[PDB]
Formats: C-alpha cells, structure tokens, sequence
C-alpha cells in the first residue's frame, strides 16, 4: 500500500491537483 | 491463506470489478446485502452525497442505472484494517480508506467499510462508504 | 429509532471514556476485537489490536490518563443492520479527535453492535487519515 | 451535526490551529 485501482499513479497526481486548483478557486 | 490476503483480494476484486462490469457486480452481495453509496443521481465540493439500497435485485439495478459512470471509478487504495465478527466469528468486518476518483473529476477523500459473510467464499452483507472533507 | 440508537451509543461512549475508562470494557462483548490508537507507542497515529473484554480491560486502564484526555468533533455518523437477523448495528463514525493539548486528528472509527434491550460491542476499529496535501 | 463531545469548540479551534501551524512548520 498505496494500490493503484483502475488508474496510474500519474492520473492520481492529475485528480489530485484539480482537487488542489479548485480548492483555492 | 490468510485473513490478510483475503481482504486484500477482496478489496481488489470489487474494485476492478467497478471497471469491468458494474452490470454483475450484485453478484457478490448477500441477497439481503445493505449498501450505502456514492449518489451518481444527485442534482467546489469536497465530498459527495450518499444513498442507502438495500437487497442484492435494488443494488444491482442501483449499479446498472449507473454503468458508464461505476466503469470510470478510480483510486488510491492507503490503508486496509479488519476484524472477525459475527456468528462464530467466521465475517469479516474490513475498512479501507483512500482517495476516489472518476475519469477527469479531482478526488475525493473516502472510507469504506465492508462485512464478508462466509457461504470457500464470501458474500458482502454490508458496503458503506463516507466521503471526508480535507 | 436507528437513527437514535447510534448517536446516543457514541455520545456515551466516547462520554464514558472521559468520566471513567475502568468501566469502558464492561461495554464490550466478552470476546469483542479492539484496534485503538495505540497509547504506548506527523498526523496520523499507530493503533493496536486488542482481543477479549479482559484484555480490552487492561489497555484501558493502563491508559487511564490519557483516555480520560480524549476529544473529538464528530463530524458525519452512518448505519446499516447487520449479522444474526439483521439485528446487530454497523456504525460508521468520522470526524477530528485530540487530547488535552494536542492537535487535531482526522479519524474514521467503525463498531459494531451485537443485541444483549442492550447493545455488547463486538467490534471497534479507529483509522486516522492523513491529509491529501 | 456536527457535536463536540469531551470538549466545547474553542478547544477544538485551538486545537486545529496547533495542526495547521505543524502543517506550515
């Protein structure tokens, strides 16, 4: 652990900093 | 094999199983299964609502109506605990926690809590998940 | 209800806990599993797994102090039926827990109810999370 | 709800802050 499930570690890293971008829109 | 390796397996299963098929995913759910899950049919946000099915025919119809959307879930999968529970301790109480996503959308911190009822296999009896702000 | 079941089965445990944690395993079923924030050992903690009312016993006591210190803010409470008849609860809690003095944790904690008009805990599980940035 | 239990919310501002100020450190 951590698993990747469905994705890459690189698409997380993507969703993630779209969580960060919106977080501070 | 473990208790360890089981609900490792599990969680891994029923994940990959969203992105298979979600359409045979009842399947492995008790025939009086209790699921509390992500409302796909809900009307920024940190987390997302939930809804409450209850029996293996609703909860497939539940996954089903929501096919294209179950097939693009995505996560990362950071912690796993587990405990024997239940008549003569032989179900499984598991929780995992980890960040969520679907093809494009930003993540969403979760928990999600099973129990596995032996029948060799086991049949979900209880799925809850609970998204958690940051 | 359900409903009330739950939320008054958290505030008197975790209101237990601050006035005496000596009688806090008298809560639990005789064979019940713990897996606590573990006391005899960044913002997450370790836990450790306890089996049996008797040694859930002795963990909280031997922690006396520092259990009788713990605060939360309870954030989000979810249910469904359980086990034999569909009669034993699953509760899911999270929310943000310290101590005296401490910062805060993120926290997700699971338990289950077993039917005694009373409930035994046969099942109690705490896991901290950790912030995502 | 949310319910502060063992505590009043000040208290628990108090100790958030303590978490952010660590996060920052």
């Amino acid at each position: 652990l951590p698993l990747f499930i469905n994705t890459t570690e690189a698409e997380f890293a993507a969703a993630s900093v779209q969580r960060y971008e919106l977080n501070m829109k | 094999v473990t208790v360890q390796d089981i609900c490792f397996a599990f969680l891994q299963n029923y994940y990959e199983r969203m992105r298979t098929d979600p359409s045979k995913l009842a399947y492995f759910y008790a025939s009086t299964a209790e699921l509390t899950h992500t409302n796909y049919q809900s009307k920024k946000d940190d987390v997302l609502p939930t809804v409450k099915v209850t029996g293996r025919e609703n909860i497939n119809k539940f996954f089903s109506r929501n096919d294209a959307k179950v097939r693009s879930l995505k996560l990362k999968l950071d912690t796993i605990d587990f405990q024997y529970t239940g008549h003569l301790h032989k179900s499984i109480l598991i929780m995992a926690t980890g960040e969520m996503f679907w093809t494009g959308t930003p993540v969403y911190k979760f928990c999600q809590t099973f129990i596995l009822l032996p029948s060799s296999t086991f049949d979900i009896t209880n799925d809850i998940i609970r998204f958690i702000s940051n």
